[PDB]
DNA sequence: ATCTGACACGTGCCTGGAGACTAGGGAGTAATCCCCTTGGCGGTTAAAACGCGGGGGACAGCGCGTACGTGCGTTTAAGCGGTGCTAGAGCTGTCTACGACCAATTGAGCGGCCTCGGCACCGGA
DNA sequence: TCCGGTGCCGAGGCCGCTCAATTGGTCGTAGACAGCTCTAGCACCGCTTAAACGCACGTACGCGCTGTCCCCCGCGTTTTAACCGCCAAGGGGATTACTCCCTAGTCTCCAGGCACGTGTCAGAT
């Protein structure tokens, strides 16, 4: 009856999904899966960049989020991600100079352009937030989701499944150390194992 | 030691089911009392947090958001289904452990079927209403006896089961470092000792 | 040259210290030790009570902090502490009805009566804070500090040392499981061990 | 494995000093390279966090507050002395390990003197300027080569030493669970595996 | 029995803290509707509860294999002072760039309902 | 053992509501840059010495082997409630509606805390 309250994910997640994998679809439960993973990543990185880094009440900066992602993401993955972050910075510069701007969100591939202001500002570490930081978050979460989702879709094709299943996400995360170390700390459906390797007597 | 043991504890078969789910190849006959104890312990901590939360809320029943904020207070990144979550039945059967098709009992790991079949199960493994009985009973013994939402209850299911699986995984790591196959209870207490101590 | 900036601890810590142990004195380094332990405890419990418990933007309540301490503190220790909390509530009720009030801080044994508003309000989990909650914090931190400090002074007498040493605090914390589980997670001078017991082959 | 090994590493005697400080009764001859590696690793993480912090600060030198916020970003509750912190010399002597007074070498633990004497030392155990050389060298290899404050440097000392002691303590727990006395390197990597993995 | 130095104590200064008063909204309470929990009946069935064979798992005594613990001598540099340079750490100033806040606009997202085909079960080759 | 026929409920598709996201606008404000002061970090020297590293001896420690016994795991059968589905009921969850209590904002008063300097005993030898 009543309209929704939480952070908008559905379309944006299935948005850009086809370009990641056109043949492959999603499970609604897996969609909520990825949704809360995304908002968790937003919470953690927002908390880092905001609550931790700027001394005093200083504005939260795009560069702040940049560094936050760089540390939070893996060495190589963080390095690649931050370059992509600056790429998104340039893209949104082109957006803002454009009159069209964010009305069609100007290639801001995920709805993250909309969820970013939320995850930062109402994280309430401070009140003082640059929009560039929001674009940085959008890019960071969007790259992370793109990589994990692509791995998941590849797993689904490996399982020959039209729509993704949560086990595919599980396998993807446990497969990549980089993503796991970021988000595998969390809990989710099923056992949630790490699948320790080399079952050999030490 | 230090194993809280209440007066209602989910059957031991469920415990070894959890064990093999985590990939425990074999467990000592004493491995099961402690794991019951510490699953009770995690449950108790979580329910205390959530219930004091709702008590602050001037509330009379636990809902999903309650245990949600409680768990992330426990510092666990948490979320579960509000519409249709995985239940219990739903699972790979116990008597279909035999394999006429692709016979089990070969080595590498020897069983090779039970563990795979049970791990490939989305469903929650602990019977729902036995767990519900624990929830109500603990809300008796400390909780001021309030109502429970099955949605919050089941997300609690997933939180506690996955957490204890992580525990058992650490325990298996311990055992292999101890260079032996079967897991002992002592292994589990050592795991928890490392976990908080 | 410039005057201090951080949270005031020195006098309040040595305040009420004599009634805890008159013969025994403090080390300045141990004094800063206990100071930051106190402010950490304030941060953690404030974060719990504020950031976690009240749904929505609801005021932070004295009862909120009460429950926060109850969970954060041990079973028995928390139960005793919360009763002491209500005792402090009554004491500050007597304070507020008194015209004298907090001008002499009316038996608010630690300076915690002054640091409490800081550790809550500028923790910035919200803006909406009841003063009763502040008194609750004052009591909680004050009981915790009193217990740990008394154990430390007893250790110093056991070491026959006029002024406390940091090793005494270390031994006190590792000695009491209740206090350790609260604060032993943190780091401090020296090795900071937990001193695992029963060195016997398992 | 996965042991980062730089081109400047604090002497091995300091490593076994840390070990016995944590209460290591005895260590395999290979135990020391990995502990050097992972102390380097913790150092590297901390310095990266702090240095990127100061780089945000449009700053050119690390001060205490820098590594402070960096460490509590690492999620460690941290604080140290701005006026006069414990240094190095300051310590119980190495040659006074003998005890003419209360002779060592008796059992329960056998040494009974070195470990107690070293644990009862407030002072930092790693030589300050070797550590300073590591700090500067790493600020070379990644850090953009900026100045260091000895106060922040020494609070970094205490953070890293205590953290690695906690590591070694977990490792000793592991060893005893493995039912054997001397600690191995493999034990240390297992400890770190449990720590993050 | 002595010495170093940490600190207890004396002098001087002002910001941290408290109280009166106010604005005002944030909060608590109360009423109502029905949604959703809680309990109960009935049924199946499947898992809990349990034992036997066995075969492998765990380890006591023991030595195999060795290299680490202990102990001593030398060389390196660690500590620590001493001097000097200046980079730079912090504080204050101006100039303004930028992101809140208000209000209006647009169509994307999503609830709810209907369509159906991907997907599970099973018989034939 | 594998492939194709059988069948369903779940996923995709569609309609419509409205409010999320956007836009421009202003304000004022946070902050970024410039400039000054002088601390301390850094470099270098140089000395002391403690430590580190290298070298020796021996035996203490890892652990696997037989060899013992010794225990859960496979298989089974026996037992009852777990699940599930439906019905009843009402507790209470959310929502709207009404009242007033609570602290922040401001100012003012005040004192106990801050630094800085001098002599003495706490603690290590």
């Amino acid at each position: 009856r009543k309209r929704d309250k939480s952070v908008n994910f559905r379309l944006g997640l299935r948005n850009m999904l086809a370009q990641i994998h056109p043949d492959i679809s999603v499970q609604t439960e897996a969609l909520s899966e990825l949704s809360n993973i995304a908002v968790f990543l937003g919470k953690k990185i927002s908390h880092g960049a905001v609550t931790l880094l700027p001394e005093g009440t200083k504005t939260i900066k795009s560069s702040a989020v940049l560094l936050a992602a760089g540390d939070l993401y893996g060495k190589d993955l963080g390095r690649h991600a931050v370059g992509e972050m600056t790429k998104a910075v340039t893209r949104y510069g082109s957006a803002k100079e454009s009159k069209e701007g964010s009305r069609s969100s100007k290639a801001k591939l995920q709805i993250s352009v909309a969820r970013s202001e939320r995850l930062l500002r109402e994280h309430g570490g401070c009140s003082r937030v640059s929009e560039g930081a929001a674009v940085a978050l959008a890019a960071a979460i969007e790259y992370f989701m793109g990589e994990v989702l692509e791995l998941a879709g590849n797993a689904a094709r490996d399982s020959k499944k039209v729509r993704i299943s949560v086990k595919h996400i599980t396998l993807a995360i446990q497969n990549d150390a980089a993503l796991f170390a970021v988000v595998g700390k969390g809990v989710f459906s099923g056992a949630g194992v790490s699948l320790i390797s080399v079952p050999i007597p030490r | 030691d230090h194993v809280s043991v209440g007066e209602t504890q989910i059957p031991k078969a469920s415990t070894q089911h959890l064990l093999r789910k985590a990939g425990s190849l074999s467990a000592a006959g004493d491995t099961e009392v402690p794991i019951r104890g510490f699953v009770h312990m995690k449950l108790h901590k979580l329910v205390q947090k959530s219930l004091l939360a709702m008590q602050l809320a001037k509330r009379k029943t636990i809902m999903k958001s309650d245990v949600k904020k409680a768990a992330e207070l426990m510092h666990l990144p948490v979320f579960a289904i509000p519409t249709k979550d995985s239940g219990a039945k739903g699972s790979v059967f116990l008597s279909c452990r035999q394999k006429g098709a692709g016979s089990a009992g070969t080595g590498s790991e020897t069983n090779s079927q039970e563990v795979r079949s049970q791990m490939k199960s989305t469903c929650l493994i602990i019977p729902k209403e036995r767990f519900r009985t624990m929830a109500k009973e603990i809300s008796k013994k400390e909780g001021h006896d309030v109502h429970i939402a099955e949605a919050a209850l089941d997300m609690l299911q997933v939180i506690v089961e996955s957490c204890t699986v992580r525990l058992l995984e650490k325990a298996l790591v311990i055992t292999y470092s101890g260079k032996r196959t079967r897991v002992t209870s002592k292994d589990i207490e050592t795991a928890f000792m490392l976990e908080h101590g």
